[PDB]
């Protein structure tokens, strides 16, 4: 609809599209099998991002409260954009940076924002992988290293922190992070974290050495194993005590959470992380299919699987949350029963406690804790605590602690590695298509330079303050660009390339022209939701002081986390991470409209 | 424990990955 001149002779014709298919036999990489393509999409849209952030968002906000908006926007906003990313990659036979420049030469900023975004999300994920594999390396010892504390000089007590806090808290914050007091306080690099980070980058380079002719072989173990281990954690989790108390907690939501602006803003951002939309990997992966592949069927299958896996993962995370909560409630009670049993020298079990405590009425001297179970269930976990302080502590209670621990980290490592394949796809290919390195050099040279590059950038997440540094990318900072790109990708394929031409091309490939559902979303519904969502982001999340949780042993109520405001200079870092890729789309356009004229 | 058990797991994994890395590069240098 916008005045696009001479779009053809920049894009391939449908006639050439049917022929060039053979021309791309060696000119471009091609999926050996559809299986191999479907497994890749499965991992990129159902790996970390769908299985890591989701249960954290569900634990925060409300359990079932947050799940309703997510499944509304998953289809009203995610299915459309996923079907639009797959079809446009399959038609223009080029990666993200190629697909946007082709539609209009001033839209090349849209493929550099996607490359930067992909880079940053990989840098974030890689760290998570490094922590996962630190934990996976320590889980080959009968008594797992986070099931006890180091002894003190008296040997009668454990390290004060470990004593006041939890063994799992001490293994996370002290033995793994050696975490500092503040983001401002930044110590030297913790050599063992650096060593695990090296291992992470090394394994990823090995699996992505030679583009998709090495990752397609990898996704046979990397997109299956994670789903054959998460159904065992569902059986185990469901067979845990008090587990069904947590599942009900998840399905008994407070409707007043659904009527909060912040819940919706988190669900939308989350849709574009669940499906790796606006990372640009998917466009590239769909561009190696047959020109006559049914991408509508693929988008719907991926979305169903991606939607259904989100709920299956919150049912495994809540079985464990209610298991721990039940244990804590039983302890509180038991400890309360002990306070009075010893004090009044006396049969105080479950029902008797309430009736007998009334008879005992040293009651004043006796100090009694309040056991609620619902309070135990409604106790939020510090970021990344669900995996390193909630799931780890629950496994230490399982009969074969080492077996489970190992399996739990191998699942998180595999669905991380899977996710990283797409994240790396979306930074290698744009960098090939800029023709930045001399094209005589092999593909392996360019893939190692970015592995080392991102490896060197990842030293900041290896300091004492590194965890604080990593929790900045969990702010609106890492979400603002995704919304801008996703909206621009939809607007460009509908009001620039033309939805009429797009529909005709879809008809040429799959056979039929897309349904009214696809028409009503692409044209109005989908774009509007994105407009309303990111505007709400700017009015709510951005319009809020950025605060983080610090772990200070020397703090009143030490065991309780302390929330403090970031020092002003970290707005520079946020301003940059958000604008760098969000102002690229406008600011390369303006460059192309002042050089041409 | 005389040697930290993670280091001897880390070592096995890192050794296997670097062996994989050199095999894949030579494989690619011999397929061109
Ligand atoms: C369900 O969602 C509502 C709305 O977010 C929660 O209401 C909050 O409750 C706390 C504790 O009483 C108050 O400090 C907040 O100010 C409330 N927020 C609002 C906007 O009313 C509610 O707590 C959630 N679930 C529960 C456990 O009731
Ligand atoms: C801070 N942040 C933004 C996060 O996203 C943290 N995510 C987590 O801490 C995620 C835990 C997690 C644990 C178990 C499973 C299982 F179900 F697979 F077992 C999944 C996810
Ligand atoms: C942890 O960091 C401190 C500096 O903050 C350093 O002195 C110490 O050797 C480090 N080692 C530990 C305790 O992991």
């Amino acid at each position: 609809v916008l005045p696009n001149p001479g779009l053809d002779a920049r894009i391939p014709s449908l006639a050439e599209l049917e022929t060039i298919e053979q021309e791309e036999a060696s000119s471009r990489p091609k999926w050996d099998n559809k299986a191999q393509y479907m497994l890749t999409c499965l991992g990129f849209c159902v790996g970390l991002g769908n299985v890591w952030r989701f249960p954290y968002l569900c634990q925060s906000h409300g359990g079932g409260a947050f799940m309703i908006p997510f499944l509304i926007l998953l289809v009203l906003e995610g299915i459309p954009l996923l079907y639009l990313e797959f079809a446009i990659g399959q038609r223009l036979r080029r990666g993200s940076l190629g697909v946007w420049s082709s539609i209009h030469p001033a839209l090349k900023g849209l493929g550099l924002a996607s490359m930067l975004t992909s880079f940053m999300v990989g840098l974030y994920y890689n760290t998570i992988i490094s922590w996962i594999m630190w934990y996976l390396f320590n889980s080959f010892q009968e008594p797992l290293p986070w099931s006890d504390c180091p002894l003190n000089e008296n040997q009668t007590g454990y390290v004060d922190e470990c004593a006041r806090s939890s063994p799992v808290d001490y293994f996370w914050y002290r033995e793994t992070l050696n975490i500092s007091t503040s983001i401002s306080d930044s110590g030297s690099i913790q050599w063992w974290m650096l060593l695990c980070l090296a291992c992470a980058w090394s394994v990823l380079y090995m699996c992505t050495i030679r583009g998709i002719e090495t990752t397609g072989k990898a996704v046979y173990i990397t997109s299956t194993l994670p789903y054959v281990v998460l159904t065992i954690f569902l059986i185990r989790g469901l067979t845990l005590k008090g587990a069904t108390n947590g599942i009900v907690f998840l399905f008994t939501p407070n409707v007043t959470e659904l009527a909060q602006p912040d819940t919706w803003l988190d669900a939308g951002a989350q849709v574009f992380f669940s499906f790796s939309l606006a990372f640009g990997g998917l466009i590239s992966f769909s561009s190696y299919n047959s020109v006559h592949n049914n991408c509508e069927k693929d988008s719907v299958i991926v979305s169903i699987i991606n939607g259904f896996t989100s709920v299956y993962v919150a049912i495994v995370v809540y079985s464990v949350i209610g298991f721990r909560a039940t244990q804590r409630y039983d302890d509180c009670f038991s400890t309360n029963i002990l306070t009075l049993i010893n004090g009044f020298d006396l049969n105080v079990t479950q029902e008797n406690f309430v009736d007998m405590q009334q008879r005992c009425n040293a009651y004043a001297q006796l100090v009694f804790q309040t056991c609620d179970i619902n309070a135990f269930l409604s106790e939020a976990v510090e970021g990344t605590g669900l995996a390193f302080i909630v799931f780890t502590e629950a496994i230490t209670k399982m009969p074969l602690s080492p077996l489970w621990s190992v399996l739990f980290f191998i699942m998180l490592f595999c669905l991380g590695l899977s996710s990283m394949f797409g994240n790396m796809e979306g930074v290698v290919v744009p960098l090939q298509d800029l023709r930045v390195i001399p094209p005589k050099w092999p593909k392996e040279v360019l893939t190692g330079l970015i592995c080392l590059g991102t490896f060197l950038i990842g030293f900041i997440f290896t300091l004492n303050s590194g965890q604080y540094w990593l929790s900045l990318l969990d702010s609106y900072a890492g979400s603002i660009p995704l919304l801008i790109i996703a909206f621009c990708e939809m607007f460009s394929v509908v009001y620039v390339y033309g939805v009429d031409r797009f529909n005709k091309d879809i008809e040429f490939m799959i056979g039929h022209k897309p349904n009214i559902f696809w028409q009503v979303t692409w044209r109005v519904v989908s774009p509007l939701l994105m407009l309303i969502i990111f505007l709400f982001f700017f009015v709510v999340e951005v319009s809020q002081e950025l605060t983080y949780s610090i772990w200070d042993p020397g703090y009143e109520e030490f065991p309780k986390s302390q929330k403090i405001s970031y020092p002003n200079w970290v707005y520079v870092v946020v301003v940059i991470v958000a604008g760098v890729p969000s102002l690229t789309i406008p600011g390369y356009a303006i460059y192309k409209l002042i050089r041409n004229h | 424990p005389p040697v930290s058990i993670w280091l001897i797991v880390f070592g096995v994994v890192m050794g296997v990955i670097v062996v994989g890395i050199v095999i894949l590069i030579f494989t690619g240098i011999r397929d061109r």
